[PDB]
């Protein structure tokens, strides 16, 4: 049983604890033999075996033991149901900002530290440079020098006592350096004894978000996620249709693109490429990350083959496959039938006519039980 | 001013800062060559790279890595494959014979020099008069070697590791000294000027009268720090002898080379956009293709000399096309497809189209084997690849609803009617196993895992039973014959049908 | 060729200490190139006024001469906010920059 | 009565093509909530289409002759929990 | 910026206006120019602005969009022609991009032309399209309606 | 103004300024259908006619601002095109079975 | 303080149980708002038990 369902932010440690293995190669299956890959999205070593009580490579297919692990293959023998309850995590070379807490109607990140939403978008796009930890020199903190001349020509005040960062790392450092108790105490005194003309409309929301982040136990630095978990290989199936032509879900495209961009960024960081190419790679990776979650806030990502827009995780739960009417509330039901209706004057008020064809199919288990108890039949299969 | 376009921002950034240069590529190549020359001149030192690489040169005579591995042959041949590289062996042998004297010289003097540097005594010219000539001869011999890039890269990596250790020690010293309010310039210059003297930490206390409040901790740290650094320098290291300049010259050369390479790759950044535009709608986005082309261009800029093609674009276009084509066939396909497989598919498609256009109505797969000179089983297996699987969200109906995910059956799922039949069979098997004797029932349940999860072979059940191997089969046959009767196996017969 | 107990030992030793796999079969004798690979896979365990050194910030960097020659130096003049000098900035970059496209 | 189930949702397929099941719409659930019926709507949403583990238990009980069923948790809720866990949200059960 | 504004409205391929559009504009506003120019003429904008300024004060009648005179029917001919034109434009782009690699000198035709550069564009029209739907061949009356 | 000839006369010449080569259009011909309707309905084929257009590869532009090209006679080659589905007398547009 | 009135639409916007609000309203604003606050659903309403 379970009660008191609780939802909150997921830390990187919790995501690593949930995951079993890290995926590194965007290889779904082999073209010659259809089997899972070593580090692909469909991996037996990470998401359990494919067959029931049968490991790969034909070594422990006896199905007598379930605690053993194949040495040469590398996957344990377990039922196919375990492949649906196993998740994986993806490592990111650079931090990325969550799309929900950024492009939502109320700017959650903008509510913290009194930052406008227009300025946060510039830092994430690697357009401007934000300054932090200002010394006795000019260019006070939160200056946000726009032109590059201010980052190089205006930076002629010593290589120390002046720190400037750009990208998601800037937002991460700002969220990590921010304090909750001091800001809450400062907003509490300012709220009392104030004209309350326009400052209250923002001070109330800031105090609310601060008190929520305080008692809930979630640090403000969890907004910029570092590792992204992957859905198990059962909600994004790759079942082969009739005729040998497979049919996969649209969720594999987003994960494959994210893995490819992450590998490209990792190869760029090792090769020591220029800052112009490394910046564009980080931008593309962040775009892929925050488009894999919503796909509607930023520019639409459409596949080259199909002319319809891809359905991300957010769009999958809104109106089509969410809990509105598709799976949770309204669902298909067995032991039912449909047919046209007619009028019968001879029937009573509590009696309704039922065709023999529909009644014979709906009451099949009842007929089986009656034949078993009546004694006219023997084995269930025989019945 | 809002854009909401990553590729647009990338093109704006590359267009607002880059330009074009016809003769600029020549200047960039000359700067890269000068940087390589300065790095080579800075890396050829004594007691650090000569003795380090000499341990591998002493392994020569077996022809494993002494010749054709530590020194490039294309460079030595220009200064002058089975039939070639013959005289190069004798050349490297003569070079080793000439450098044997240089290796024997200073080998017994490096230890004396490092010991004199550690002790702190001022070294006179009595040994320097010969050390100068030895260094001149060894540098003259090393200059004519012209080693490959792998050996120099390993040497510079070892030097960078040593410099990282030294800079870590210096950072620890600075973090211990800045608590009092001491700067890095004067402290580093004093450490460099008074490194030989073992009591330099105590002799500086007289000058720094204000340091007396922390002199105790200063000594108790810096004495052990200098002892550790001296041990590290004397174990497998060369004395300093203004080693900071020798380690900074190679760093400056590498920085200049990297800056020139970055300038050259940024000047020709727009060249890849023209090539990437041709490859579109093949499974990869535009930004990914641009990034792959940039990777190819950066990989091609490393090797560019004054060959027949004096234009950098003529040599960069090949690498850009290779990078764009090699990556488009790996990620855009959605499934692991090798390069030879995709190239064979392309060749087969091209030949089939040509034959269908210039022969008849349609080329048959039978003649495609003889036309390409391949077996029928291979050409037949080439087809039916199942490329580009249909998305599960494609709307099957004309409208937006009724997607393809609904018109799909689950084969792995077991119907409840099948599971109900298994319970009946499991129960009827226990009732039928009631007329047989206990011994036959036990042996049958042991050989056949009816109530046991693990199966038992004949020998395994015989080791636990009295009958070792033979009569177990007789007992099983008797039990099977007892169950073959229609009266005892009447209800059990309906399961097989 | 043979596959005795000493054959696998020497093969593993020669694969571990380091040597070309093609010459491994020739040194053992009898065994071919394909056999040794299968064994290792089956068994497992598989002129200016500044040289190239005195070049400071905000100085010309246009090379003059040949780097592999005796005298190779740079201009080394007041050339801030640019790698090359003003006298060579117009000869290096594309003169008369006239380029435009759509966006 | 018993036909092929879905692939990812593990529910009975729809449409008269291959043994479809009459969809219990959202408005139909409000009708049972209007009445005092609480067990008819509880088993009609978990043991008939949602639960895969307890789906065969009710059939075995019916074929044996004893009317009884047990529902632990539907599969749609588990799929939704796995979906929400994929995002940054942490949906953990308590008690 | 000069080329952008010139190609936005004063371009032949970019800004296409059918002859029916020109005749409708001439009927609404007398211009005495039709069937010869397809791009937006510089004098038409001034006439449109003058007519709008006149209608603002009064002495004018608006044009309803639901009127049957302002609606035209696109049969299979025009749709298939537009699809074939898009396919031919794609084929022309492909041929222009491929003609630079192969040496034009000492060459011939039938080789620098894609086999199916536009056949897929015309095959997908009949296959997948909201207009082209299944035939209701249930009786002689449905075949004609 | 309608038909494939419309678009062909719209953009006939595929010219390139780098090499100065153009492709000219002269006319197109329609061939007989390979399969009839009575067999197209049974075989599940596509009722269409193969389209053939005649294009000349010779270009008037040449090097050094000269006049006629080196090849005075035009190529005048026939290139195969994708077939278009024909219309039955009833107007059915039978593309498949 | 005197009570405040609000429409039927916004009546479920600020409800206690986030599961009942995420069903009808947009799942984006309901989940992100309840995620930072960390609201715990008690499964009291009829929509949660269904
Ligand atoms: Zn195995
Ligand atoms: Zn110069």
């Amino acid at each position: 049983t379970f009660d008191q369902i609780r939802i909150s932010l997921a830390s990187p440690e919790k995501i690593r604890s949930w995951s079993f293995g890290e995926i590194k190669k965007p290889e779904t299956i082999n073209y010659r033999t259809f089997k899972p890959e070593r580090d692909g999205l469909f991996c037996a070593r990470i998401f359990g075996p494919t067959k029931d009580y049968e490991c790969l490579c034909g070594k422990y297919k006896r199905m007598k033991y379930k605690g053993i692990i194949c040495e040469k293959c590398g996957v344990e023998v377990t039922l196919a149901r375990v492949r649906r309850e196993r998740m994986g995590h993806i490592e990111l070379a650079s931090p990325v900002a969550h799309i929900w807490f950024l492009k939502s109607l109320p700017s959650r990140i903008a509510m913290m530290l009194d930052m406008p939403l227009k300025d946060i978008e510039r830092v994430l796009y690697f357009e401007y440079y934000i300054v932090t930890e200002p010394g006795l020199t000019p260019l006070k903190q939160h200056q946000l020098l726009s032109e590059d001349d201010y980052m190089r020509a205006q930076e002629e005040y010593g290589d120390d006592s002046f720190t400037a960062e750009i990208g998601a790392e800037a937002i991460q450092n700002l969220l990590k350096a921010i304090d909750l108790e001091k800001e809450a105490e400062r907003l509490r005194e300012e709220l009392s004894g104030t004209v309350s003309d326009m400052k209250q409309k923002k001070f109330s929301k800031r105090l609310k978000i601060l008190e929520a982040f305080q008692e809930s136990g979630n640090r403000p630095e969890w907004m910029v996620l570092t590792v992204v978990p992957v859905i198990p290989p059962e909600l994004r199936p790759l079942v082969p249709l009739d005729g040998g032509r497979f049919a996969t879900s649209d969720l594999n495209d987003l994960y494959r693109r994210v893995i490819n961009r992450n590998n490209r960024l990792k190869r760029l960081i090792e090769l020591r490429a220029p800052d112009i190419i490394i910046r564009n790679e980080k931008r593309m990776l962040q775009e892929s990350v925050d488009a894999l979650f919503d796909n509607g806030r930023r520019g639409r990502v459409i596949t080259g083959a199909n002319k319809r827009p891809l359905k991300s995780l957010a769009d999958m739960l809104k109106g089509k496959q969410g809990r509105f009417r598709q799976n949770l509330l309204g669902k298909r039901v067995d032991y039912s039938g449909r047919s046209v209706i007619v009028v019968g004057p001879e029937l009573k008020l509590h009696e309704c006519g039922l065709p023999k064809k529909m009644a014979l199919e709906l009451f099949k288990p009842f007929i089986y039980a009656r034949l078993d108890a009546k004694g006219l039949s023997g084995t269930v299969k025989q019945s | 001013d809002r854009t909401d376009d990553p590729v647009r921002m990338y093109l704006r950034e590359m267009g607002s800062v880059e330009l074009l240069s016809r003769e600029g590529e020549i200047a960039i190549a000359k700067r890269i060559e000068a940087g390589r020359d300065t790095m080579i001149r800075g890396l050829c030192e004594s007691a650090l790279t000569f003795e380090a690489i000499m341990v591998w040169r002493e392994e020569l005579g077996t022809g494993r890595i002494l010749l054709r591995e530590v020194i490039d042959l294309e460079g030595t041949y220009a200064a002058i494959v089975s039939a070639m590289e013959g005289e190069l062996r004798e050349g490297v042998m003569a070079i080793l014979d000439a450098i044997a004297s240089e290796f024997e010289a200073f080998r017994k003097l490096q230890d004396k020099l490092v010991g004199s540097r550690l002790k702190g005594e001022d070294l006179s010219d009595a040994d320097r008069k010969a050390y100068e000539g030895l260094s001149a001869t060894i540098i003259q011999h090393l200059k004519t070697l012209k080693l490959n890039n792998n050996r120099i890269e390993a040497l510079v990596e070892q030097l960078y590791a040593i410099n990282k250790r030294l800079i870590g020690l210096e950072g620890r010293l600075l973090r211990l000294a800045d608590s009092y309010g001491i700067s890095r310039g004067e402290f580093l210059k004093a450490y460099f000027g008074s490194e030989l003297n073992p009591t330099w930490s105590e002799q500086v206390k007289a000058m720094g009268v204000r340091w007396t409040k922390f002199v105790e901790n200063d000594s108790q740290s810096v004495t052990d720090i200098r002892s550790e650094i001296a041990a590290l320098a004397t174990e497998t290291g060369v004395p300093i002898d203004d080693y900071r300049r020798i380690v900074q010259t190679v760093q400056k050369g590498e920085r200049e080379a990297r800056q020139a390479k970055k300038e050259m790759v940024e000047a020709n950044l727009r060249l890849v956009i023209s090539i990437a535009k041709k490859y579109t709608n093949r499974g990869l986005q535009f930004l990914d293709l641009i990034q792959e082309g940039n990777i190819g261009l950066m990989k091609a800029v490393d090797k560019f000399e004054y060959r027949r093609g004096y234009k950098f674009s003529t040599y960069a276009t090949w690498w850009i096309r290779q990078a764009i084509t090699r990556s488009i066939a790996d990620q855009a396909r959605t499934i692991r497809i090798p390069v030879h497989m995709i190239e064979t598919i392309n060749k087969i498609v091209r030949t089939s189209r040509q034959m269908l256009h210039e022969i008849g109505r349609e080329p048959t797969p039978e003649e495609l084997a003889e036309k390409l000179a391949m077996p029928l089983e291979k050409v037949r297996k080439v087809l039916k690849i199942a490329k580009e699987p249909i998305s599960l969200e494609t709307p099957i109906g004309d409208e937006e609803d009724s997607h393809l995910g609904d018109f799909i059956e689950d084969k792995n799922a077991i119907l409840p009617i099948d599971a109900a039949i298994q319970s009946n069979l499991r129960e009827t098997t226990t009732r039928v196993l009631a007329s047989l004797t206990p011994r036959e029932e036990r042996v049958l349940r042991m050989r056949f895992g009816i109530g046991m999860n693990t199966d038992h072979t004949l020998e395994e059940v015989g080791q636990q039973f009295s009958v070792t191997r033979e009569r177990i089969r007789q007992i099983e046959a008797k039990a099977l014959r007892k169950l073959k009767h229609p009266s005892r196996s009447r209800k059990l017969r309906s399961f097989l049908d | 060729m043979s596959w005795t107990d000493e054959r696998v030992s020497t093969l593993k030793k020669l694969w571990l200490d380091g040597l070309s796999a093609s010459q491994i079969a020739k040194q053992l004798g009898g065994v071919t190139r394909n056999a040794v690979i299968g064994k290792v896979h089956r068994l497992g365990l598989s002129p200016g006024s500044a040289t190239v050194l005195t070049l400071g910030a905000h100085m010309c960097k246009w090379p003059i001469g040949d780097p592999s020659s005796e005298g190779f130096t740079f201009c080394g003049r007041r050339s801030s906010e640019g790698p090359y000098c003003v006298e060579h900035a117009r000869v290096a970059y594309q003169p008369q920059q006239t380029k435009k496209k759509s966006g | 009565s018993i036909g092929p189930y879905s692939l990812v949702t593990q529910q009975p397929l729809g449409g008269k093509a291959q043994f479809g099941g009459q969809r219990f719409g959202e408005m139909e659930v409000w009708a049972l909530e209007a009445y005092g019926a609480a067990y008819t709507l509880q088993e009609m949403l978990t043991v008939k289409s949602d639960d895969v583990a307890g789906r065969t238990k009710v059939y075995e009980s019916i074929v044996r002759g004893d009317d009884t069923f047990e529902a632990g948790i539907p599969e749609s809720f588990n799929v939704l929990v796995k979906e929400m866990r994929s995002l940054g949200l942490n949906v953990e059960l308590e008690n | 910026a000069e080329a952008m504004f010139k190609s936005l409205f004063f371009d032949a391929e970019r800004y296409d206006l059918s002859s029916v559009g020109r005749v409708k504009m001439n009927m609404r506003l007398e211009q005495d120019v039709s069937d010869e120019v397809r791009i937006l003429r510089k004098e038409d904008v001034l006439a449109v602005l003058k007519v709008l300024v006149g209608l603002r004060d009064g002495r004018g009648e608006i044009d309803d969009i639901d009127n049957l005179g302002n609606r035209r029917v696109r049969s299979v001919g025009e749709l298939l022609e537009n699809q074939y034109r898009v396919g031919l434009l794609r084929m022309e782009r492909a041929i222009k991009e491929r003609m630079s690699s192969v040496d034009i000198d000492t060459v011939m035709p039938h080789d620098l032309i894609n086999a199916k550069p536009a056949a897929a564009a015309v095959r997908e029209f009949f296959g997948s399209s909201q207009l082209s739907q299944f035939m209701d061949q249930t009786n002689p009356l449905s075949e004609i309606t | 103004d309608e038909g494939v000839e419309a678009v062909f006369k719209s953009v006939f010449p595929i010219k390139d300024f780098n090499e100065r080569a153009v492709l000219e259009y002269v006319s197109y011909e329609f061939e007989e259908p390979k399969y009839d309707v009575e067999e197209c309905i049974q075989r599940d084929m596509t009722f269409a006619a193969p389209l053939k257009v005649k294009l000349r590869l010779i270009v008037f532009e040449t090097e050094e601002e000269t006049g006629a090209r080196s090849v005075k006679d035009i190529k005048e080659q026939d290139v195969y095109m994708g077939d278009i589905p024909l219309m039955t007398d009833k107007g059915t547009f039978i593309v498949n079975g | 303080t005197q009570p405040v009135l609000l429409g039927i639409t916004k009546a479920s916007l600020q409800t206690k149980s986030f599961i009942s609000a995420a069903s009808f309203q947009e799942t984006t604003r309901v989940l992100t708002e309840a995620s930072v606050h960390g609201k715990t659903d008690t499964l009291e309403g009829l929509k949660e038990n269904v």
